[PDB]
């Protein structure tokens, strides 16, 4: 004999599956706008270096 | 680096404590063995604040266990993530109160204080820079008011620089539980006014209403209701484990939202909350958020904030956003309803920004509300007390353990001076 | 008697003001040392 | 010729965190500290191949300091230069100026000795905060007067940050402002003023941001103090220094808080629309809707006012572009002061940094001037101050972290002087 | 010194018969964090 | 080298001992059975100190037993590590002493401390360099605190310059097994107060209380007991069988522990000691250890040193660790409670350091220290004495074997001044 | 060139316990009064080397004076100075001025006549007092009345410990205090204010001890005094002696109540940490934290100021931190007055006793003022005497001793002129 005290609770209460960010695509804002500068290629227009 | 000591009584106290540092601990990505298992690195520079590494990875909670009778113990180490609690922090007494503020607050506590003191000292001098207390516990009880609140009273005068935080659940109209309610609801006020720092009022029938309109569910049992006060208790403090935008800890939010030393009773809620059916509406923005926010349906506390005008407030947002956006909406909220609002203090509303959202949300805010609409739970609880305590009914279980009348008259006479100072400043 | 030890601070004093002077004339040859130097490999 | 910069608060090592990016993009110095003799004023030459920042990153809150320890730059900064404290001051001015205060500013005050020993052709100091919390004013405040006692002939440009009239994220930081002020008017040497309303409209606006945050404006900070020292920076037409803005900016010991303009403030796609020149962008540096502060120069009289030119710029241009100005009756200058303008140009153009908005332009004019309407600004803030010291809000934590109500009372009193003194020049 | 011995018997007990549980709840727990962690996938960058 | 050799004696003593010979053989390791069978080289160079060599690896231990009953020898040989010890060490009386010390110290002691004088003088003379003797015994039983004392004044004839330490455990009133115990506990600390070089007082309460609150223990025999006291006794002589970064031998440690000779009563603690149940949730640092040596309820004597003054103090450290801390935690502790400390003598605490920490363990600890909180047991005893010698209760087996009433009289009064120098110097 | 002292009730006399061992240590005098013309000021060489302070020891009761009977300085003091009486005034103005002071006065009088009957330059005198007390209160006012009527030209240094407003230690002071001033206000003619609560954050803040007991503010008060009586026991490079007192820090007749200050006050290890000037010093004379009395200067405006210094000290640099000061704007003086300073140079600088809270610090700074807030501090004392004199509490016992209402309102009256005087001067 058993109760109810078991449960998941965190599908019942807070979750969007939908909008879940992923635990690995954390950042802190500072972290996405200060990339390298040599490498940055998280941006699609950019000025490319012209020799 | 801040460090933040928990303290739980009572069996809500254990039941939502238990709660709380199973959010915390999905939060940090450890699974209930005691050891880190998340991916973002993210959780490992701010786990100090909650957990001691002791071996092999095995990061112990920095809380304290308080009760009376065994069941609430053992349904706290019966579920998961309770064989990650210390044993030694489960100090422990054996007769239990029941119902009593004076047998939990002379003749118990007496023997149990003691232990329940050294525990917290050894835990307290464990870690360098001691930010402050953080408690939650019940009212209505004998075990987590009266002892709690003694427990209160002795780390308030050692300790009289560190901060005080309560999570305390307030006697409710409807839903009226036991029978004493007032007696000791008005005694744990009388010596909260006076020794805590700031006071989160909590209450069970704003949980429950809220499990009907928001989440529509069908049988909300005590589960979801203390994942939600636990939501909320780590939504305050997400400050001090993330990085952010513009950081505010405890300090912060205290000095933005008490004006006078007696001006520290608020009142909470959390976004977003919608039904598993309605999970596509809702886009997570900042105005949605915010008209969430700041709904009376979304209040957990049984006091309309149309019946009174807003002192002070605080929004703790998390996740990546504008704030722009955020300003933007804070003071369309001011200037729109500007009725509900105290005139002479401008920008009433407190913000912070946080980077990191909850596991399972995209962003999330956290409300912070001193209203002087509270002063109407107060008076609810004092017409009570005086229709019973006018002809002493249930009075003979309370002096016969030391106490007089004049505690009575004590706290009665200090909690109308109260609800005095919050229709003054109305 | 009475401005000996005022007598003290004022030699202390003189003496501290000509070694800072000094060391400012040092500085001086020093920068345009460098300068002769750095416009050369620039010539 | 050399100058050291400070950063106090969440605010201002933020800005110096784009403000050295900004830096080391522009004399081409990759992020770990060396090249793939214009550098000399800002990166300390080190062994071989490596330069080092004259500056200081000092707050409360070790977080966002040690975020930054832990960011892009990590080899690029000095570890001892980021200083750190173990706890926050909490939106206090008495909290950072008097209990924690006091035992960090010697540390700081240490490192600023030896990183100015180090240093031979120093021009002055150069200072990052915001006034609207606790962390940033009050020992920002101790540190200058400290400094003010150590040096004090070495100038100190002042970049604040005040609580904006609507919008607004604390509730009282109308104490620390005020109590900011007064300090700040006896230590500060010329003071600029910096908003952030202002340059939201200004991003929502030119750059047609919808949803900008603080690092969009603190790249255009950058922007700005890269234009105002590119001319000790680097070679141009006609050179000035550090000595340039008190001499030609300050009339009165108190009367030093400025104005500032940036032009052309526009997008990468808009650069293909318009044909930039010196005169529309010497004409856009002036409009209301092209300055960092939010006030109306128009209810308010200009007295002296200074030009940086950056780019392909002949001196013809700047003449008749000022000239046109001056003719303008729209504007009004002072009979007063005469003459009212300083020029400045260098030759290399605005830089540009990967992922920002702003487009590479030819040529830019950073505009920074002294008016009246900051008397304006300072009794609309005495409004709302007065306004809610009747009540006797908030005062208690201020009494008991070690202060008094008296010099709120003082620096009030301050204030109403400066708004005399103000209204008593602007006649 | 009785009432103190069969504290310590019942306390040395019921930490033994509570471990048990909890080693016996913990499975199912983990199985419903799996199942509501498969509905969200990473991202690749 | 310098060589340790061991006397036990009584019950008490050879239980002990068989347990210390065991913890000691397992630190060497030598199997049951006598051979070496160890893996490091620093297992080999210093075991002369306890062992000799006999042939083909097998080393025998330098110890000599002593009781007046076969019950304890035979207990001693049928268990474990019994068959290493040496058979004609086991100098073996006949009739017993039970419970009276007339007869261990005058009767039984005259026809057998000639053979253990014979065994001991023996095996000395075999060693090259003694550095001193070592003898546990009991004050409550007859073979071991009459005999034993009659031995130990013997050896202190025989050989003076050597050192000896003393293990003697001293019945309490609240753990009480003998009627006559006051009887032979006196006499016996009458004759170790001039004998004896150094004492460490050992009580069986003090331990029972150790194995209840620490390990959380439910049936504490005396194997537990014996192995606490074993740990302890092996912790003492830790330098002089491994390197460290500062040795101390055993008169490095008297001479920084006893600046009057007369006071040399030690009360002693070890740590680390944990539940198994609590053994993962602890970290294992230096604070960890200096915390708990130092807590009055870790002592392994029935004396409160918070009642008195902590007059000198010494510690003994086991592990690869790091000097800095130990000397910030020693000079933390001096400072924080000064009123435990005398006056007259500052920096009273002595440290030593050996980075081999004991099997199963990366970091222990060992505290000697020199109160003047040691003459509450004392008092504690005569007061006993006094009230049962005023009515010559039992003294008709005592005067009936040539003692007389003048070595009593003597007896408290050696009891007396030791008592009150010891109050003096408080 | 000679001064004599005199003690009354149990704070003017512990004040002297402590000034005159301050005093023998300064000039190496042991306590049994042997040297192993500076002194000459203070002691009268008797005999064959000794020395006999001008001094005399009066109290009430006689415990305070047995003590000092059977302490360590026995042959220092004659014994026959040394007047005890036989039973206290009880903190009872009308007892002490009319029981018991009626046969003590007269002995206290043909002791003083001889006394200075001995000195032959005698300058003047100075008392040492607390009004708040009975005896200190009732028979000293009689006293030096006695005195008045006795000398009339003669100057006298009425050294005051008034009560503070918060903090006290009776109940009935307040009644003493006016009492006193009734006297006080037209007897004297220099006044100086003590008092408690004061000291207690001087020595709470600066000097950083939380367990302070009465010896350290004798300690500190003793030095304030040897400071202020070292420019007439040693030559200094610009010396003042007591006459210029009143005819430079009193403006008026009637107002004669001027504040105490010290400066550096420093524990001994805060003078390892900074090496001092002048400037800093100078400043810090002038601050509140550092003043010796309840007020807020800030609120009033200055009459005149008095400032002597010791130790090492030239006149240029004082007279450049006179000028720093008067163009500063935080304090500001009467329109009547153009300058209101006094400045003061000795040699010799401050001494340290042994087992004292003091530092051996190069030069000090003693600050000496006169402003309006010392009205304001007489209208919160007389608010709080007339709030208990409403109900005629505790008068009736004064009434039994032979008083009755009209001296109390009278001294009611004078108060409320002297307020109306302090306002109207003020203008
Ligand atoms: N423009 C701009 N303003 C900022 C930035 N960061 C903080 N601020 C301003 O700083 C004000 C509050 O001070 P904070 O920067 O949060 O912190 P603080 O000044 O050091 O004071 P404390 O919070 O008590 O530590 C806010 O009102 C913002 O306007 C930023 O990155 N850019
Ligand atoms: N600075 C200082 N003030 C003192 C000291 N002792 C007493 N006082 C002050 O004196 C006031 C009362 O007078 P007392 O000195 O106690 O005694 P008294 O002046 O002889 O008057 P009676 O006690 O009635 O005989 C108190 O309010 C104190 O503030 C002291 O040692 N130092
Ligand atoms: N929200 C919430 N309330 C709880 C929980 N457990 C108990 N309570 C409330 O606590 C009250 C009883 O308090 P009680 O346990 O008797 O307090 P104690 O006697 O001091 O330990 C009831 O009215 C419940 O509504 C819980 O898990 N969640
Ligand atoms: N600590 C400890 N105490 C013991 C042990 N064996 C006996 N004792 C104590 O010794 C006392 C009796 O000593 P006893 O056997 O008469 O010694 P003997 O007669 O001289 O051999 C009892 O009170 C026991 O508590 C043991 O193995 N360990
Ligand atoms: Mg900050
Ligand atoms: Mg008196």
């Amino acid at each position: 004999s058993l109760g109810d005290a078991l449960t998941a609770t965190h599908p019942r209460v807070i979750e969007h599956v939908q909008a879940q960010t992923h635990a690995a695509d954390w950042q802190s804002t500072v972290q996405a706008t200060y990339r390298p500068p040599s490498d940055a290629t998280r941006n699609a227009a950019a000025y490319v270096n012209t020799s | 680096m801040r460090e933040i000591v928990h303290i739980q009584g009572g069996q809500c106290g254990n039941q939502i404590g238990a709660k709380f540092w199973e959010v915390v601990s999905d939060e940090h990505g450890i699974d209930p063995t005691g050891t880190y298992h998340g991916d973002s690195d993210l959780q490992l520079e701010r786990i100090n604040v909650y957990f001691n590494e002791a071996t092999g990875g095995r990061y112990v909670p920095r809380a304290i266990l308080m009760d009376l009778e065994p069941g609430t113990m053992d349904s706290v180490r019966s579920g998961p993530y309770g064989q990650i609690f210390r044993p030694d922090n489960f100090v422990f007494g054996q007769t239990g109160a029941g119902n009593n503020w004076a047998k939990g607050h002379y003749t118990e506590g007496a023997e149990l204080i003691d232990s329940v003191l050294d525990v917290v000292r050894k835990e307290a001098e464990s870690c360098d820079c001691l930010q402050g207390f953080q408690v939650c516990h019940s009212l209505g009880g004998g075990t987590g008011s009266g002892m709690g609140t003694l427990l209160i009273s002795k780390i308030r005068e050692e300790y009289p620089d560190r901060m005080m935080l309560t999570f305390s659940v307030v006697p409710s109209p409807k839903v009226s539980d036991t029978v004493v309610e007032p007696y000791n609801a008005t005694l744990s006020v009388h010596q909260l006014v006076e020794n805590a720092d700031e006071c989160m009022v909590l209450d069970n029938e704003a949980l429950y209403d809220i499990c009907f309109r928001t989440l529509k569910l069908t049988t909300p049992t005590f589960g979801d209701l203390n994942h939600l006060i636990s939501a909320v208790m780590s939504g305050i403090t997400c400050c001090l484990r993330f990085p952010g935008q513009l950081n505010a800890d405890l300090r912060k939010l205290a000095v933005n939202l008490i004006p006078f030393p007696r001006l520290h009773f608020f009142m909470v809620g959390f976004t977003p909350l919608t039904s598993r059916g309605s999970q596509q509406y809702r886009a997570l923005t900042v105005p949605e958020l915010t008209q969430q926010m700041w709904d009376a349906k979304n209040m957990m506390c049984a006091a309309d904030p149309r019946h009174g005008r807003y002192l002070t407030a605080s929004a703790l947002f998390r996740g990546r956003m504008s704030t722009k956006e955020v300003d933007e909406q804070m003071l369309n909220v001011q200037n729109k309803n500007s009725s509900y609002f105290v005139e002479w203090i401008p920008n009433n509303v407190k913000s912070s920004v946080c980077d990191i959202p909850p596991k399972g949300l995209k962003m999330s805010a956290t409300f912070i509300g001193n209203s002087t609409a509270i002063q109407e739970m107060f008076k609810r609880v004092s017409e009570q007390f005086t229709a019973m305590f006018r002809r002493k009914a249930f009075l003979h279980w309370y002096t016969g353990e030391g106490m007089d009348e004049m505690e009575f008259t004590e706290a009665e006479s200090n909690m109308n001076d109260l609800v005095s100072e919050y229709q003054q400043y109305q | 008697p009475p401005d000996a030890r005022i007598q003290k601070m004022r030699e202390l004093e003189e003496r501290l003001a000509n070694l800072k002077a000094d060391r400012k004339v040092e500085q001086k040859m020093v920068a345009v040392a460098e300068f002769e130097a750095r416009t050369t490999k620039k010539i | 010729r050399e100058v050291i910069s400070i950063h106090i608060g969440q605010a201002g090592i933020q800005v110096g965190n784009a403000c050295w990016e900004l830096y080391c993009l522009e004399h081409g110095i990759q992020p770990d500290g060396q090249m793939p003799d214009a550098f000399n004023t800002f990166f300390s030459e080190t062994g071989a191949g490596k330069h080092v920042p004259r500056c200081i990153f000092l707050d409360l809150e070790p977080t966002v300091v040690d975020e930054v320890r832990t960011g892009t730059y990590r080899q690029l900064f000095h570890p001892e230069q980021l200083i750190s404290g173990k706890e926050d001051a909490a939106n206090n001015f008495a909290r950072g100026h008097y209990t924690i205060g006091k035992e960090i500013v010697d540390l700081a005050l240490d490192r600023i000795r030896k990183l100015a020993d180090n240093c031979t052709g120093l021009q002055g100091f150069l200072v990052f905060n915001a006034v609207g919390g606790g962390t940033g004013s009050g020992l920002g405040s101790l540190l200058l007067e400290r400094l003010s006692v150590d040096y004090g002939k070495k100038s100190k440009l002042g970049f604040t940050v005040y609580p904006s009239p609507q919008v607004s994220t604390a509730v009282v930081e109308p104490y620390n402002s005020v109590l900011s002020t007064h300090s700040l008017l006896e230590h500060t040497d010329v003071a600029v003023m910096l908003d952030n309303e202002a340059i939201y409209d200004i991003c929502r606006r030119s750059l047609d941001i919808e949803r900008p945050t603080y690092t969009n404006l603190n790249r255009l900070i950058a922007q700005v103090i890269s234009s105002l020292t590119a001319s000790l920076r680097f070679d141009g037409a006609l050179n000035v220094d550090i000595t340039e803005f008190q001499t030609n900016l300050v009339p009165y010991p108190r009367i030093h808080f400025m104005l500032s303009s940036y032009a052309p403030i526009i997008s990468a796609e808009k650069a293909y629309h318009e044909q930039l020149s010196v005169a529309e962008i010497t004409n856009a540096a002036f409009e209301p809707a092209s300055m960092m502060v939010k006030c109306d120069p128009r209810h308010g009289k200009y007295m002296a006012c200074c030009l940086m030119y950056r780019g392909d710029v002949v001196p013809k241009d700047v003449n008749a572009s000022v000239a046109t100005i001056k003719t303008k009756r729209t504007i009004q200058f002072v009979d007063w002061c005469p003459t009212g303008f300083k020029c400045g140009i260098n030759y290399q153009p605005p830089t540009v940094v990967p992922g920002g908005d702003l487009a590479k332009v030819q040529r830019a004019v950073c505009m920074i001037s002294n008016s009246t309407a900051i008397g304006e600004i300072f009794s609309r803030l005495d409004h709302k101050f007065d306004l809610m010291y009747a009540k006797r809000a908030f005062v208690h934590w201020y009494v008991g972290e070690g202060m008094e109500e008296g010099e709120f009372s003082e620096a009030r009193e301050d204030l109403a002087a400066l708004e005399k003194d103000f209204e008593e020049v602007g006649a | 010194i009785h009432m103190t011995d069969g504290i310590r018997r019942e306390t040395m007990k019921k930490e033994t018969l509570a471990r048990e549980r909890s080693l016996a709840a913990q499975s199912p727990y983990m199985a419903q964090v799996a199942t509501y962690r498969a509905r969200n996938p990473p991202l690749d960058h």
